[PDB]
């Protein structure tokens, strides 16, 4: 239940932290082939791509970070099963776009490019397996309150039809109103 | 293992999204925003603002369509954001900040397009890469070859690019608006030479569909003008959607000649093989034998009955009696753009060419003038 | 929990009266308004002056019998309101200053009758909140759809409302007075032929329930007239209130035939088949499926045995063969307006649709033509 | 930086998990529709 994730916590933490020493290794093959011109400042404290791959190492960290945190409160009931798997999401958005910035920032036959590669599957893989171990000891992941209810009134049968059509296009505009307010935050998190 | 590129090839008509390593597009569907133009009394329905892709071609009754993309140019980038939103969360259904994404653009476009497209994936849908591709060499990618003259006619643009081992001459690329949805226009100003009147939105798509299922290129405009003429026997019949039958004659041939004589609809420039062959004149002396023997078309546009005899023909006519004329057209080749694209996301030195989100934060949306092509 | 709303179907020959949820309306009388037309002689009786409903049906022969509503436009605003006040404290028997009240009116009406509406509504029975609904969308509530035809014959007014997805096509709706009222009329000349001779209004409404009892739509207009002036098969007798035993031929099928050919009554219009067709073909060519296949009937004069097969026949006739159509007549179609009115009410959406009395008192009787359609 | 980001993220995953919900309950209520129509609206 907490062990379960636990020890998957900590496979977490092995795979990141294989993936930051990639990230380093990575970084000090740039500056000596002289692929990026290496500035060591905090350019916005942390940032994303201050003194280059690394930072986004540190943020990829910090994000699996967070995951950590929800699998403790996904196994304490302080979390839902989405929010660890949005969780998941953002570290796998972070670990793609350094992965493939080091793709293209370095060359094809490089061995820290093998290593890179190899830690972000890692953390991907390791990172579904916490997500699928928390949701199965979450106990709320098949759960639902739905059931048949019918009324045998004409008029209180088609009401019911017609207030979950009602439900169905509220919801359904208020989802498109969210996708927009996420791409607003987007947007306002970074804006070149 | 590595995580897989996405393919979008978002036409003037058509949205064409799949997966890298696929042999076929997983989500086709017209690029139209739908919004209702009358008014809502059951309160149970009528609360949606807009529909997007196939909901708004099932619901084209009660809607006014509008395409984003119009002669290859964005116009309405909200309802273009739109598109894109329902192709990556409904019909592929996958999280785009996980997949580098591999986009299409016709040449000689505006270049704020092509900007506005790298900032909407970067700062909207947050992709970790982005790569813009010219659509001729994805259809020549897809056609297994590295020499030849790509004519991709899609629904708003056709465009002729040369390409001589991987090299393209930018000089003489050709551009044409001239294009499927103009021959969609023209043939329902001819067709209201027959009484049929289709003016609205609705009736526009009804009559591109007419158009795609009845309409060929004539081997000789005027001997089928003479046929049509004497006979009935190319006169067609179809159903219209309220029951309605229509029967139509020489237009099923009068147009897609538009293709071959644009001044029908009162444009100056030549027809497509007077294009292709003006392109292949403009390259260099000693490559020409192998851009005449490897014409490469594609696009929907290209689909019609007798195009590839006709288009021969003519060259024929045009270039020198000794030199061996060879149109290339795969019966694939309306997805021919994707299926090239879907190679060049496969290959692994392609995986050095993509435009990383450092790239664009470090540089901003003009990195896509130093990277792309 | 929630106080319940009042549905008031207000038709022009009858008054459907009820609660929001029940399934059946709770008073259904006739809306007559009568005056003695004698002189009292007795002391203890004959005193009052009006008599409303259900008592001055049974009081006819003493009474000179008027209907309020003509044409589904309130003519008599002070019978309107005694017919109101009698609905609310005689049949309902409850205070209508804290249910809402819901009302119905026929498109197309004049402004000044739903603005008098809502000025009585307010200020006389100070009602918490009203709305003025259109008969046909309720009608389409109660068959439990979204899209059709709405084919409403009430007493005084007839009318084709289309809605396809939810929303309705305004320049489609078609209007004919040719209703219920009319052919009681019709029918009453008509039998004068026999040496029937009704001219009162009790002896009108003799003949409403004569037509209620005897007369049908046949399939066949002139195959049944050849049976009936060849066979007496057709013949069928009826018992007045005075005992006398008429007897009635054709005139059981002649009458309700006018509403297929108005020029019976010196109308020019077409019949409903033919207005049906009409509001049909002024619809989008793609919608125009989905209408022929959902034709709704609603109202007491399509309750005539037979009208369903004869409308099917006639409209197959003018539609394409292709099409299918089918009409949807409900056997309880006699209260669809008055059940798709509770329906509405009892939704929990619509409850944001209530004119309150203080948007009325802030902008006037003019409110309900912005938040009504 | 990122906060904002997931909780929008947050919003977008419970509003696409009730909005299935609401699928199946519509669906599963439609399922038994013919109960309480009769044989013209079946
Ligand atoms: N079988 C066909 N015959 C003739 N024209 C066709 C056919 N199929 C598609 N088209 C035309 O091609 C256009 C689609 O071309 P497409 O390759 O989708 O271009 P795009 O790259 O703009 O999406 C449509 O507008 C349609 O009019
Ligand atoms: N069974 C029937 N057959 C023929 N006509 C009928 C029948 N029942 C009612 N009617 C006619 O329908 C009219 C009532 O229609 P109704 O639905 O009450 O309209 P309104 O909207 O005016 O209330 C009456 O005038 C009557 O003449
Ligand atoms: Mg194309
Ligand atoms: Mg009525």
């Amino acid at each position: 239940f907490e062990e379960q994730i636990l020890e998957a916590a900590k496979s977490i933490a092995a795979a990141t932290s294989a993936l930051v020493k990639a990230a380093s290794a990575a970084q000090r093959e740039l500056v000596a082939q002289g692929k990026v011109g290496a500035i060591p400042a905090n350019a916005l404290d942390d940032g994303q791509w201050s003194q280059g791959l690394i930072s986004a190492a540190r943020m990829v960290a910090a994000a699996t970070n967070n995951l950590c945190e929800a699998a403790n409160a996904a196994v304490q009931g302080h979390a839902s099963q989405e929010k660890l798997i949005s969780s998941a999401k953002q570290v796998a958005a972070s670990t793609a776009q350094l992965l493939v910035a080091c793709k293209v920032k370095a060359d094809q036959d490089s061995e820290a490019m093998k290593r890179l590669q190899a830690a972000g599957n890692a953390v991907k893989r390791a990172s579904d397996n916490l997500v699928k171990a928390a949701q199965k000891a979450a106990a709320f992941e098949d759960q639902e309150n739905e059931t048949v209810v019918v009324k045998e009134k004409m008029v209180g049968g088609i009401a019911q039809i017609i207030a979950a059509q009602e439900e169905m296009l509220r919801k359904e505009r208020e989802l498109e109103e969210a996708r927009k307010k996420l791409a607003q935050i987007r947007q306002q998190q970074y804006k070149f | 293992d590595e995580t897989t590129a996405l393919v979008c090839d978002n036409g003037s008509g058509l949205v064409k999204a799949g997966f890298a390593g696929d042999d076929a597009p997983r989500a086709v569907f017209p690029s139209i925003v739908g919004r209702p133009r009358h008014q809502g009394v059951m309160v149970g329905m009528g609360q949606k603002d807009s529909y997007v892709g196939d909901e708004a071609q099932s619901k084209r009754g009660i809607l006014t369509l509008k395409y984003p993309i119009e002669h290859g140019i964005i116009t309405n980038w909200d309802d273009m954001e739109k598109i894109w939103h329902h192709t990556f969360y409904n019909e592929l259904r996958v999280a785009p900040e996980e997949h580098p994404t591999l986009l299409t653009e016709a040449p000689l476009n505006p270049k704020a397009n092509r900007e506005k497209m790298t900032q909407i994936m970067f700062e909207t849908f947050n992709v970790p890469a982005m790569y813009v591709a010219i659509q001729a060499v994805l259809s020549l990618y897809a056609s297994g070859r590295t020499t030849g003259i790509v004519l991709d006619s899609g629904d708003g643009v056709t465009h002729n690019v040369p390409i001589y081992e991987g090299y393209a001459l930018p000089h003489a690329i050709m551009r044409l608006d001239l294009a499927g949805r103009d021959l969609t226009d023209y043939l329902m100003k001819i067709l209201t030479e027959r009484g049929y009147s289709f003016v609205t939105t609705a009736e526009r798509e009804i009559v591109r569909d007419i158009k795609e299922k009845l309409c060929y290129v004539a081997l000789d405009f005027e001997n089928e003008m003479a046929t049509a003429a004497s006979s009935s026997s190319l006169e067609k019949s179809y159903e219209l959607p309220d029951g309605q039958v229509i029967t139509i004659g020489n237009e099923r041939f009068r147009c897609p000649e538009t293709l071959f004589q644009p001044s029908f609809i009162g444009m100056e420039s030549a027809g497509i093989h007077e294009t292709t062959y003006n392109s292949i004149m403009k390259c260099d002396i000693d490559i020409r034998k192998d851009l005449y023997a490897n014409n490469v078309m594609s696009g929907g546009t290209t689909m019609y009955p007798g195009i590839a005899d006709r288009m021969q023909k003519e060259i024929t006519a045009l270039a020198p009696s000794t030199m061996k004329i060879k149109i290339i057209a795969p019966p694939e080749r309306k997805y021919s753009v994707w299926i090239g694209g879907s190679i060049l996301a496969s290959l692994s030195t392609f995986q050095q060419m993509w435009i990383t989100k450092q790239e664009y934060d470090e540089a901003g949306p003009s990195i896509v003038h130093r990277k792309c092509f």
